[PDB]
């Protein structure tokens, strides 16, 4: 009862959702992950 | 509620009690191996930059 | 360990004043057709599916071997 | 679609019906209620409906459980006597457990959390 | 208690002595205790191959060979180690049935 | 069954019918872990208890 | 970023004053009651405070208890304000921390009250929670046995007091009949309750002619207006046990009371209903008040005393003025004899200057009272369910026009009719009880 | 109820039948789960007609 | 006494995700400095006898 | 769904507009005499009794070492006799008047008060001048009060918070004048003499930094008449020795720092946070008046904690982490104190602790606007409620007077309050609370407290 039988029972609402500066402090990790492949590879001047 | 029966201290001018009726601004830490800044010194520390 | 409110009274026998593999010959029969008749729907759904469909591929497999067989 | 919904809704209940016929049709060999199949560690609003019960239906309960689970481990059914008393469909935790979720329902609107967590054993 | 005293023995007294088990399970509860033993019997059985086995091309299946006909019990540990991984696999896949059937993975 | 005619399968050459079985059986297998589970097991529990 | 001017100087251009200032009543406001068609009687109060207060009097309390519910009242102080027919118990709590109210539940002798203070532009939804909390509340079985622990915690706590355990006993040894049921009982008396048990009390207790709503800062035509449809009440009167003044002696033994305490009451004719006997028992009061602490630190000496705690209890129909002191252990037998003394020398006469400092002590007391707004919305409800109407005005009047040949002949005749008399403590040091109530004899 | 007492006979039940399944496939069937063209040494050059993993 | 300043803690400190950036371009930077200094030590105290020297001296 | 009972009312925080409210309530008159004593009165048009005093911009602060606990010394010694009256004369006077003294004293600020009937604002005006200008200070007083406070210094008799509180502000504003206590050492009191009260009475007591504040049923012209007979004579201050040149003189500072009192035996475990707040001008000090009613407070003898709209009363009510706990939100004139006090016991302690970190810094990130609408609510209508007692409405005043310089009316106190929202509490919230230094105070059974740098790594998240 973690997961569909949360969503099934009216308990997500617009409410205790994230907020958008949660998901956007959330979605700044996409720049970490993206940088520190980067810096794992060192794919240099390889953008087309 | 009072100290006296929830604490339960001893009776008396002992050193802790002193300090526990009475504390001191004049607070002494050792010193032999870092030695204080100035009180109350603002900023951002400089430790993160080392 | 929990706590479990509870109004029983519960009796055990030793094992030592008991048979211990002789009612077996007797419920042999019963067990297996109440075995049976508990999952026959189950056991007949999954053998239907599986040798239904195992067998129309295999036709149409032969089917298909003698369609390009000169 | 509401018009083949209204349509659905009968339909709805002859299937509700015959599943309920026929689960406490299995329900009654072990003595069984439908509302013990509710775990309170699988679900916290059990865990905690359960919670508001007086100490007596929680006694009936737990004997009505280990007697089945004494019949499960026997192979065994109830009596003829016994089985033709039982009443699977006799409700002790309907009401509690639907104004738990209702209770969680309006505090979830709000932003509010439930006031009771998952039950843990460590 | 003689297992009070020792903290290995009390763990082992907990969880493999004392450990309360509910009393209704049927034969489709074995699946653990079996793949347990699979798995011991697979690191046994390998351990002992790899002292006769080399892992280089142009040695590989003639080592195998001098296992098979050479080493003394040799065959029985090649063929116990290779049916054996068809039999944990036969053990674990039962065990995954049983608890897709029963549900047994939902909360907790 | 499903499970099972893919092992079977499995063992098969590619052949226009065992392609298209095995595509149903992979449908299949998707829609029973996706969409069975979840609604036919809701249903059931408002049939039980609802 | 957020406002930046400093608070010495003053707001920008945005701090207007638009609402102009409303001009004053030309008189000081009148207490306006009347009756709804369901027969609960509604009394209001206007006020220029920002503060409405709105509370709901019900006849019980202590005096409307039977042996089987016992401690009801105490119980019914923690379980209000919960799941009501149309709210849960979230809701109402929300509902009331949304516009920043509080509520209470209080309990005495011969009534609970049930109040909700709130600003005065929130009264329509203080009146509809009070109401909807009051009448059509559920008394669930799960938080009735979740309030039962903190119940048992707030009588253990109240009964540390040894003054609130004398007060409890007093009224047990002077009263006959509901006024001497005890309303802070020991916590092992409700260790049998259920919600059936409050349930019982509040049907018992629960009818239109034994509720009254009282408001200040209320408008009274507005009020009866909106409490027409919320207040109309069904149920029967159940029986009263009319109490009756006969005195006696009795004891308490406490095994580790650092202190010992002697109370000394007398009955007080005619109860609230009078209003110059309440006048003259309230400078009774004041007149034993010897040590009051109108400074601080000031270390007033007596030599065998304590403490010495008077009061005056004004029920319907009788009342009880006495007082209560302390003292040593082993000078108990001279506190009894420092207390009668006390009241004797009162009954030789008091001396003007006496009398006029008692007079403006129980001035100060009945002005002080009735300061704030629930404060006066509470004496309001208590003088309406006790007499039927709010006789401040005259109360402030008798206490002015006493004489001091007034209060001498009501100390005289209080001294004639038979006391009260209780003792606390490890009791190891004792006069006689027959020679205890022989010296105003 | 306690595993130790009553849950070991119970699995030695089991684990002889597994041990007979495997007595059997080891000794009388060794062969019978496998593929013949494992028995053959690896060629990068030729392939077999049919390619198939264990089962 | 010495102290970090506000406007550059509010830039390049305040968040983790612009913090481990900034991280890893300076580690980029220090492993390039560090790489230059120990090979040019190490080519001007061997001067002569590499391999490169022979080959640019038969140019 | 009722009819009657399911209208006006619903659980959804909206913000509500106390205009209306401002329309009737009373106007502060102030009148500054030549001496530059402040009178200020505000009438409330029925009230009967009468709330009055001398509010004085002195206290603990403005001491020295030397004579440190002589501010609240003088409470003990002034009611003891004056000489115009004695005491048994000011007992007769005082009690015929139907009202009660009372004083108070601060770390900055003090006030002697008296809560009287109408009729006696004359009496109490000149009664208060008499204890204030005219006192004995005997010696033998002074004897009969200090051994009192001696066997009470002994006997450790002091409130748990009180104690907790002092050991915060002594390790918070070390070395500076804020982080003495108002009682004083043993050894002050222990050579304490009539000269010392004298010289601290002449030094600080004095026109610009005393306002006689009345509240409830008051004229203003008679009591400005009245004033200036009484208080007419106090001395005027020097422009070398104002309040302004003793603050620039003896600046307040913070110093992030650790401090338990460790006791064998004891049973509760009181703990008190805080980090550093604003002063009294400083103008977000409206927004930290909004984040300390969205933490809130609770104590155990409520039912209804479960239910609250506060995520940290919540917490520690549904986990039962604190017995009781409260957010406090202290302002001087120079500096500030904000954060959370808080009993519990010694297996509760960090649990308390990690709720009460937690919730302090995620008013940074995330804030939703009904929970600044209901605090916004909450604070005017807690407003309103100090309107209602007139003793608030004095203490109200003669506090406005002194800290900002001015009476601020209602109308600019409801407008800056209406001012705040999300933004400014996300960003009043980022300037003192996220990756700050802090200061911690425990006292009881404080083994398990967890140490400075628990602490210290909780003010920041890495996550984000
Ligand atoms: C195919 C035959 C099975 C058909 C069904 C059946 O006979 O029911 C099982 C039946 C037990 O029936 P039951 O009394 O209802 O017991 C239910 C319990 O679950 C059964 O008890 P349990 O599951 O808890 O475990 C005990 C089980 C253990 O036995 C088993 O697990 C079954 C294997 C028994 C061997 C039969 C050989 C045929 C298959 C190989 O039964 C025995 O002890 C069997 C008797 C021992 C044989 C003689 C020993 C010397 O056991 C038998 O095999 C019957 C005994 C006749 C032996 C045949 C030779
Ligand atoms: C010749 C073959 C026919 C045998 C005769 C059967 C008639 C008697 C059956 C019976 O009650 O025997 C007593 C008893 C069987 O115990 P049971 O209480 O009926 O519970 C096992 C059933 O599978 C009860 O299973 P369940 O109630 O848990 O049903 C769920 C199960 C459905 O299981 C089945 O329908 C059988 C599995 C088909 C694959 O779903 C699955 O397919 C999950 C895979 C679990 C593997 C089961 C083994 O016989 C034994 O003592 C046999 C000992 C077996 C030891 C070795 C186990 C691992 C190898
Ligand atoms: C450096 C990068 C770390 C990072 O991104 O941290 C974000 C993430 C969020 O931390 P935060 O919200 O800023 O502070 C923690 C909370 O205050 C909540 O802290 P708490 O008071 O609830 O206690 C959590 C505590 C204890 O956390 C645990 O539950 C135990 C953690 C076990 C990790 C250590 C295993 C070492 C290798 C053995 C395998 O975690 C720590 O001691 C700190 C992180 C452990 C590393 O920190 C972690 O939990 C680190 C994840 C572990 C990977 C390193
Ligand atoms: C990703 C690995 C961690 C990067 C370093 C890091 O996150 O620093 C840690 C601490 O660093 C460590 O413990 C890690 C040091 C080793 C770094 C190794 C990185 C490996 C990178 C490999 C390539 C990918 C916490 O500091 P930040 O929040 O990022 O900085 C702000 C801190 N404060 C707000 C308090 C001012
Ligand atoms: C309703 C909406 C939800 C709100 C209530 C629930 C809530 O707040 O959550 C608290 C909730 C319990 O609170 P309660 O339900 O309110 O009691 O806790 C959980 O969410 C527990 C979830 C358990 C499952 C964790 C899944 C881990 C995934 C990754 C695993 C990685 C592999 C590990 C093993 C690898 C091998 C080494
Ligand atoms: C026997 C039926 C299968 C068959 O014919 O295979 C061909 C195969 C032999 O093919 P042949 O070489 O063409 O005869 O038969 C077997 O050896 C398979 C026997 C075991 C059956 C598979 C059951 C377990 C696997 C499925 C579970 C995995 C998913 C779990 C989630
Ligand atoms: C080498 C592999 C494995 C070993 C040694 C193992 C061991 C065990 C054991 C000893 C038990 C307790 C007894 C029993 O119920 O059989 C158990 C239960 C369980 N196992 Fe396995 N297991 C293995 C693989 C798996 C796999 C592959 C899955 C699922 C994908 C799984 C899921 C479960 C679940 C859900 C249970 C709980 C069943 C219940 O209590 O209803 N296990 N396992
Ligand atoms: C420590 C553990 C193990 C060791 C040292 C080991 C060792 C070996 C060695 C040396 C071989 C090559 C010799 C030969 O094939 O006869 C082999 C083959 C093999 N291993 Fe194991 N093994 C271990 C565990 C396992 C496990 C756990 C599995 C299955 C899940 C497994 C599956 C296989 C299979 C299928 C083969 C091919 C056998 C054949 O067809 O001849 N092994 N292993
Ligand atoms: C639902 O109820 C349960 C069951 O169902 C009745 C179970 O079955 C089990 C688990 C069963 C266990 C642990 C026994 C099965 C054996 C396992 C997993 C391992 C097999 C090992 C063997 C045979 C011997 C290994 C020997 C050695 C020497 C290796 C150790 C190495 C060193 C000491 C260096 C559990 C917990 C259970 O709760
Ligand atoms: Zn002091």
């Amino acid at each position: 009862p973690i997961g569909v039988w949360s969503v099934f029972q009216g308990y997500v609402t617009p409410a205790r959702l994230p907020s958008i500066q949660t998901l956007t402090r959330v979605g700044a990790w996409g720049g970490v992950v993206v940088v520190g492949g980067l810096y794992m590879v060192q794919p240099w001047d390889w953008l087309a | 509620s009072d100290a006296v029966e929830v604490f339960k201290p001893e009776t008396g001018l002992t050193p802790t009690n002193r300090l526990s009726m009475a504390p001191t601004p004049y607070i002494k830490y050792d010193e032999h191996n870092h030695k204080r800044f100035p009180p109350g010194t603002e900023g951002r520390p400089f430790a993160y930059f080392v | 360990r929990q706590n479990i409110p509870l109004r029983e009274i519960l009796y055990q026998l030793s094992p030592y004043q008991q048979d211990v593999i002789r009612q077996t010959f007797t419920n042999a029969p019963k067990t297996f057709l109440r075995f049976f008749k508990e999952k026959g729907v189950g056991l007949a759904t999954f053998g239907v599916l599986f040798f239904g469909i195992k067998g129309y591929t295999e036709h149409e497999m032969h089917q298909e071997r003698l369609a390009e067989r000169y | 679609t509401s018009l083949l919904k209204q349509v659905a809704l009968p339909v709805f209940n002859s299937l509700a019906t015959t599943y309920r016929s026929v689960v406490g049709a299995k329900l009654a060999k072990y003595g069984l209620r439908f509302d013990d199949l509710q775990d309170p560690l699988k679900d916290e609003d059990v865990a905690e409906a359960l919670r508001r019960l007086p100490p007596d239906v929680v006694v009936a309960r737990n004997c009505r459980l280990r007697r089945a689970l004494d019949l499960s481990c026997k192979h065994e059914a109830l009596p003829k006597d016994l089985l033709e008393k039982q009443t699977p469909e006799l409700s002790y935790l309907q009401d509690v457990l639907n104004e738990v979720r209702a209770e969680r329902r309006e505090r979830a609107q709000l932003g509010a959390p439930a006031p009771y967590t998952r039950i843990y054993y460590d | 208690r003689m297992h009070n005293k020792i903290q290995l023995l009390s763990v082992l007294n907990t969880h493999l002595v004392a450990y309360p088990t509910p009393m209704n399970l049927n034969y489709s509860w074995n699946g653990g205790s079996l793949a347990g033993m699979m798995l011991a019997s697979q690191m046994l059985t390998g351990i002992l191959l790899a002292m006769h086995y080399v892992g280089h091309v142009d040695y590989a299946f003639a080592s195998v060979q001098h296992l098979m006909t050479d080493v003394p019990s040799g065959m029985i540990l090649r063929y116990a180690h290779a049916n054996g991984a068809s039999l944990f696999f036969i053990v674990v896949y039962l065990h995954v049935l049983r608890g897709m059937y029963y549900g047994s993975g939902a909360q907790p | 069954a499903d499970v099972l005619l893919l092992t079977w399968l499995g063992g098969n050459e590619i052949t226009p019918i065992t392609s298209f079985v095995g595509q149903c059986c992979t449908a299949y297998l998707f829609f029973y872990l996706l969409v069975c589970q979840p609604l036919v097991g809701y249903l059931e529990t408002q049939f039980a208890h609802g | 970023g957020g406002g930046r001017v400093e608070v010495p100087l003053s707001e920008k251009l945005p701090a207007v004053t638009e609402p102009p200032r409303t001009s004053t009543p030309a008189t000081k406001p009148i207490v306006q009651t009347s009756s709804l068609r369901s027969g609960v009687k509604v009394a209001s109060i206007n006020t220029v405070s920002p503060i409405s207060s709105l509370v709901l009097f019900v006849e019980g309390g202590a005096a409307a208890e039977t042996p089987a519910t016992a401690g009801a009242s105490k119980v019914l102080e923690v379980a209000a304000f919960k799941a009501t027919a149309n709210r849960s118990t979230f809701r109402l709590t929300r509902e009331l921390e949304k516009i920043g109210a509080t509520s209470f539940a209080r309990a005495g002798r011969d009534h609970v009250a049930f109040g909700v203070d709130a600003t005065r532009l929130n009264q329509l939804e203080a009146l509809e929670i009070l109401a909807d909390a009051v009448v059509n509340a559920r008394y669930t079985y799960w938080e009735v046995r979740d309030s039962l622990d903190a119940v048992k915690e707030q009588l253990a706590a109240q009964l540390r007091n040894p003054l609130t355990a004398v007060n409890e006993v007093l009224h047990r040894t002077a009263f006959e009949g509901g006024l001497g049921h005890s309303l802070v009982v020991d916590p092992s008396v409700v260790d049998g309750f259920t919600n059936e048990t409050l349930k019982e009390y509040v049907h018992s207790i629960m009818a239109p002619s034994r509720v009254v709503l009282a408001a200040s800062g209320v408008d009274h035509a507005e009020l009866t207006a909106l409490a027409t449809p919320l207040l109309n009440l069904h149920g029967n009167a159940h029986p009263a046990p009319q109490s009756r003044y006969v005195g006696g002696a009795m004891n308490i033994i406490a095994p580790t009371s650092s202190l010992t305490y002697v109370g000394l009451a007398f009955e007080a004719k005619g109860g609230a209903g009078d209003i110059k006997s309440s006048a003259a028992a309230s400078v009774v009061k004041a007149l034993l008040d010897e040590a009051r602490p109108t400074m601080p630190y000031q270390r007033k000496e007596h030599e065998v005393f304590t403490s010495v705690n008077p009061f005056a209890f004004a029920y319907k129909g009788t009342g009880l003025v006495g007082v209560v002191a302390s003292g040593a252990p082993g000078k108990a037998g001279k506190v009894v004899d420092a207390l009668t003394a006390k009241v004797q020398s009162l009954a030789k006469g008091v001396t003007d200057v006496q009398l006029a400092t008692a007079k403006n002590m129980a001035l100060g007391e009945l002005r002080a009272s009735v300061a704030t707004a629930p404060g006066l919305a509470a004496a309001v409800g208590s003088s309406v369910l006790a007499t039927g109407k709010f006789s401040a005005n005259e109360v402030a009047a008798a206490l002015s026009g006493l004489t001091a040949a007034d209060v001498t002949s009501y100390v005289n005749a209080m001294i004639k009719t038979a006391p009260t008399f209780v003792t606390y403590g490890n009791l190891s040091s004792l006069p006689r009880v027959d020679s205890i109530a022989k010296r105003f004899a | 109820i306690s595993f130790g007492s009553y849950f070991g006979a119970k699995d030695l039940v089991g684990a002889l039948f597994l041990a007979l399944v495997f007595s059997i496939l080891v000794f009388f069937y060794p062969d019978l789960l496998g593929h013949p063209d494992n028995l053959i040494p690896a060629n990068p050059y030729s392939t077999p007609q049919h390619i198939v993993p264990e089962w | 006494v010495m102290r970090l300043s506000e406007a550059l803690y509010q830039t390049f400190f305040k968040r983790s995700t612009v913090y481990i950036p900034m991280l890893l371009v300076g580690a980029y930077f220090s492993n390039e400095a560090i790489d230059y200094a120990v090979d040019k030590m190490w080519t001007t105290r061997n001067k002569g006898k590499l391999f490169s020297d022979i080959i640019a001296e038969r140019t | 769904d009722a009819n009657p009972f399911l209208r006006f009312s619903n659980p959804r925080p909206s913000p509500i507009d106390h205009t209306p409210l401002l329309s009737t309530l009373p106007e502060t008159r102030i009148t500054t005499l030549p001496n530059g004593l402040r009178v200020a009165t505000e009438a409330i048009p029925f009230a009967e009794t009468t709330t009055l005093g001398i509010w004085i911009n002195s206290g603990s602060r403005f001491e020295t070492d030397a004579n440190n606990g002589v501010a609240h010394f003088l409470e003990h010694i002034l009611f003891k006799g004056t000489k115009n009256r004695s005491v048994k004369e000011l007992e007769v006077e005082v009690e015929n008047m139907g009202g009660q003294l009372n004083a108070y004293t601060g770390r900055e600020q003090t006030c002697y008060y008296a809560k009287v009937m109408g009729k006696d604002v004359g009496k109490a005006v000149n009664i208060l001048s008499d204890i204030l200008l005219n006192s004995n200070l005997d010696a033998r007083a002074i004897d009969k009060e200090r051994d009192v406070i001696l066997r009470e210094m002994e006997e450790v008799n002091k409130q748990t918070s009180e104690l907790v509180f002092d050991h915060l502000h002594a390790t918070a504003f070390q070395y500076s004048p804020l982080g003495r206590t108002i009682l004083g050492p043993v050894e002050n009191i222990k050579s304490i003499n009539r000269d010392q009260l004298v010289e601290y009475m002449k030094t600080h007591y004095r026109g610009p930094r005393m306002v006689l504040a009345a509240a409830g049923a008051v004229n203003h012209d008679e009591l400005v008449k009245l004033a200036s007979d009484a208080f007419g004579s106090v001395p005027d201050e020097d422009a070398a020795t104002s309040v302004r040149s003793l603050l620039v003189k003896e600046p307040s500072r913070f110093t992030g720092s650790y401090v338990h009192d460790r006791f064998p035996d004891a049973s509760e475990c009181c703990m008190a946070v805080a980090f550093k707040g604003a002063s009294w001008t400083d103008p977000d000090s409206i927004p930290l008046m909004v984040m300390q009613t969205m933490l809130g407070g609770w104590d155990k003898n409520s039912t209804v904690g479960k239910h609250s709209s506060s995520a940290l009363v919540q917490t520690v009510a549904t986990e039962g982490l604190a017995d009781a706990f409260m957010a406090f939100n202290t302002n001087y004139h120079d500096t500030g104190l904000f954060g959370v006090y808080g009993v519990t016991d010694r297996d509760r302690s960090e649990d308390f602790a990690y709720a009460i970190m937690s919730n302090l810094t995620r008013m940074c990130f995330e804030v939703r606007d009904a929970d600044v609408a209901r605090a916004k609510n909450q604070l005017k209508a807690s407003l309103m409620f100090f309107q209602d007692s007139t003793h608030h409405v004095a203490e109200s005043i003669g506090r406005e007077l002194l800290v900002y310089g001015r009476r601020i009316p209602k109308a600019e106190m409801f407008a800056r309050i209406d001012a705040v929202d999300a933004n400014a509490i996300r960003a009043v919230a980022d300037r003192f609370i996220y990756d700050q230094d802090m200061a911690v105070a425990s006292a009881g059974d404080v083994q398990f407290v967890p140490d400075y740098n628990w602490f210290r790594r909780r003010s920041y998240w890495l996550r984000y």
